[PDB]
């Protein structure tokens, strides 16, 4: 069963722009003190990112492509966004793979599901605060996955997000690489700018056709009936093939990096291979 | 599986066969499925037929091994391949239409003994493997042995390289590495593989 | 020919298969004979035998 919407508003694609946000391990070696180039799927400096907001009577989940790789960051403080799915036309003609917080369990499946128009997770502010149901049906499949018990906060306002939680999913060889990183904040307007290497934490073998993906939200049914949206926002980026320039320090960690397409003073930096320039006058490679 | 089974094919891709008895393998995945006998030479890297478009492709950048027997006698259901498709398949990806809306897609072979030899049923298992700094935990059957220092030897934490061996009390490692980097593409200061003392 | 016929042999020379799709040749001869199952390896560039 899923619900019914007709006061729902159109979604507006603002943009803000990202700075020096989105750059995981590339390698799984141990290097310190080194400083190499890479040609790879990085999302570019400076570019700017779609926003998408849950506000006031307007919830936006779209289906979004998956061109090359997406980078997702949420700035919460409720715990509204849960998950994604991820897959080809989303619906049973298809398989399609889905990654979950239930605020129990973990859950990694693929399986034939069949989603309806609003996917969302239903929380009673009374009631001791159960979950709810969030699509229709889902046929024979192959795959399963869940993880162990947990308990989670699922109702908390603080008037301030706490809490960035920044992804970076790409695909590869039949397997999803999933890249995650966390930072404690304090803002109330948007995206911070800032720097944060994030590791590689999954790798799970579809053997899927990813061209779209959407992502799962949590709302709250009041105690008169009616369902009460909270405050959260997600940003949406993509990966470009980019010539990057990495460094690691001690204790092996990506400490800076510099893209070598965003000024000629990027390019300059890549063209010699260091961070600091003296005075003078250098050719550059293109 | 020497006294019980026999392979009709076993090729190898980035590593070599008589080396596998000495090395470790850190995610091991098989893939299994039915094909007739003549199709086997389409399971390899850069080959082009019915099955390394639409049913099955393997990466350019593969390593592992393929491994193909035929097994007359034992299969006589009838199977499916795919025929035709819009587009061509990426590697190590699955298309589970049973049909399209227009026309059917999937062609069907029917096995049994009294087919001839190049319509019969073979079974293929195809391994894939890589090596990176962490415990692998698929290894082959060597026993461990004594540990000698301030002598010239050949190691074997699970690389080889022939040098003298001292006790090391100044390295911090990340617990995942064994061996770590060098600056010229070395590696230094290796851990032994059960305990947590660097040498 | 996917749905119709099965090859045992299929080897070029000077051209890698899957390429065959994006290329025009200007100069195409075909040459058909019949020979046993095991002198198809004699059909090969430097080889002796019958
Ligand atoms: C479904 C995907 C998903 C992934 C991959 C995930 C990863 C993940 N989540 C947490 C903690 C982690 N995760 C969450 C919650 C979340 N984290 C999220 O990415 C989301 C969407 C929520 C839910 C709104 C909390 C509240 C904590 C802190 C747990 C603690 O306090 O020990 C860790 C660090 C564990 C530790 O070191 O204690 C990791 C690797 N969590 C997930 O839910
Ligand atoms: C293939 O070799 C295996 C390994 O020796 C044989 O298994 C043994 O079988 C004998 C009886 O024939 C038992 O006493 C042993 O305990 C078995 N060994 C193990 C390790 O289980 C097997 O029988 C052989 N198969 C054939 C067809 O000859
Ligand atoms: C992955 O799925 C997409 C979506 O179905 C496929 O793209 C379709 O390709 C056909 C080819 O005839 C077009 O008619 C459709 O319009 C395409 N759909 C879209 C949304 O663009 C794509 O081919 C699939 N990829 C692979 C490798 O099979
Ligand atoms: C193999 O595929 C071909 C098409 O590539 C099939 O030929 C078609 O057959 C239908 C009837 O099933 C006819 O109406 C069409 O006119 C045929 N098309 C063409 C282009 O000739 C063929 O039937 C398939 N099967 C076999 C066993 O050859
Ligand atoms: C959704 O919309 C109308 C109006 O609210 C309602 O009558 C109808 O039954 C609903 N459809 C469902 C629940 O499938
Ligand atoms: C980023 O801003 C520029 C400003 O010229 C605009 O043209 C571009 O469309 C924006 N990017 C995206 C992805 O919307
Ligand atoms: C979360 O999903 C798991 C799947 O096994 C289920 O056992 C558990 O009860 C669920 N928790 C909820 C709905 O709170
Ligand atoms: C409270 O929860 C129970 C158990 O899910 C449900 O049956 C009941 O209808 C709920 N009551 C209200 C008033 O929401
Ligand atoms: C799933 O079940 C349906 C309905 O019985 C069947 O047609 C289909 O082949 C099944 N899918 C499999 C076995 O992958
Ligand atoms: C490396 O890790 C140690 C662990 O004690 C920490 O004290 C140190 O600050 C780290 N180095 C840097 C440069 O942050
Ligand atoms: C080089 O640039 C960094 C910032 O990238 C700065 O902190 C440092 O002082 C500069 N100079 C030297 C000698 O490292
Ligand atoms: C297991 O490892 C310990 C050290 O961690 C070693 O002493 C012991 O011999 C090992 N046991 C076997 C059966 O290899």
């Amino acid at each position: 069963t899923c619900l019914n919407f007709t006061n729902l508003a159109a979604p507006a694609y603002n943009i803000a722009s990202s700075s020096r946000r989105g750059v995981y391990y590339p390698d799984d070696i141990f290097r310190s003190d080194f400083l190499h180039l890479v040609n790879d799927y990085f999302l570019p400096f400076g570019s700017n990112v779609t926003q998408f907001f849950t506000q006031g009577t307007n919830i936006d989940n779209p289906t979004l492509p998956f061109r090359d790789g997406v980078y997702f960051a949420a700035t919460e403080k409720s715990n509204i966004v849960r998950g994604w799915i991820f897959g080809s036309t989303l619906d049973s003609t298809s398989q399609s793979a889905i990654i979950l917080n239930n605020s129990t369990n973990l859950i990694v499946r693929v399986c034939n599901f069949e989603l309806c128009k609003v996917p969302l997770f239903v929380v009673f502010k009374s009631n001791n605060s159960q979950l709810s149901h969030l699509f229709s049906d889902s046929f024979n499949c192959t795959f399963e996955y869940v993880s162990r018990a947990f308990s989670l906060d699922i109702r908390e306002q603080s008037g301030n997000f706490v809490d960035l939680r920044e992804f970076v999913f790409r695909n590869r060889n039949g397997f999803l690489h999933i890249y995650e990183g966390y930072e404690a904040i304090s803002i109330v307007r948007g995206l911070p700018a800032g720097f944060n290497v994030l590791k590689p934490l999954l790798k799970i073998p579809f053997g899927l056709n990813v061209t779209s993906f959407k992502t799962f939200l949590a709302v709250y049914r009041v105690a008169a009936g009616s369902i009460s949206v909270a405050s959260s926002a997600y940003y949406v980026g993509y990966l470009k093939p980019l010539t990057f320039m990495l460094s690691y320090d001690l204790n092996g960690t990506i400490k800076n990096a510099v893209d070598c397409s965003q000024d000629p003073l990027a390019e300059l930096k890549c063209t010699i291979k260091n961070f600091n320039v003296s005075k003078g006058i250098y050719q550059t490679s293109n | 599986l020497y006294n019980s089974t026999l392979f009709s094919t076993f090729k190898c891709y980035g590593v070599s066969p008589s080396k596998l008895i000495d090395l470790c393998f850190t995610s091991v995945y098989a893939d299994t499925f039915l094909i007739r006998f003549s199709e086997v030479r389409q399971v390899a890297p850069g080959e082009t037929g019915v099955i390394a478009d639409y049913n099955y492709r393997l990466p350019d950048d593969f390593t592992g091994c393929v491994i193909a027997w035929n097994t007359a006698n034992q299969d006589v259901g009838s199977y499916f391949y795919r025929s035709h498709r819009s587009t061509k398949l990426k590697p190590f990806e699955r298309d589970l239409s049973s049909d399209e809306n227009g026309v059917r897609t999937l062609s069907t072979y029917d096995f049994n003994p009294n087919v001839p030899l190049d319509y019969q049923a073979t079974r293929v298992v195809v391994l894939s493997f890589e090596l990176l700094n962490a415990p692998a935990t698929v290894c082959g059957p060597k026993l461990s042995t004594e540990l000698v220092k301030n002598q010239c030897v050949n190691f074997n934490f699970n690389g080889l390289k022939g040098t003298g061996v001292l006790t090391s009390s100044s390295k911090r490692f990340q617990s995942f590495q064994q061996f770590g980097r060098d600056a010229s593409d070395f590696t230094d200061s290796v851990r032994d593989p059960q305990t947590l003392e660097i040498l």
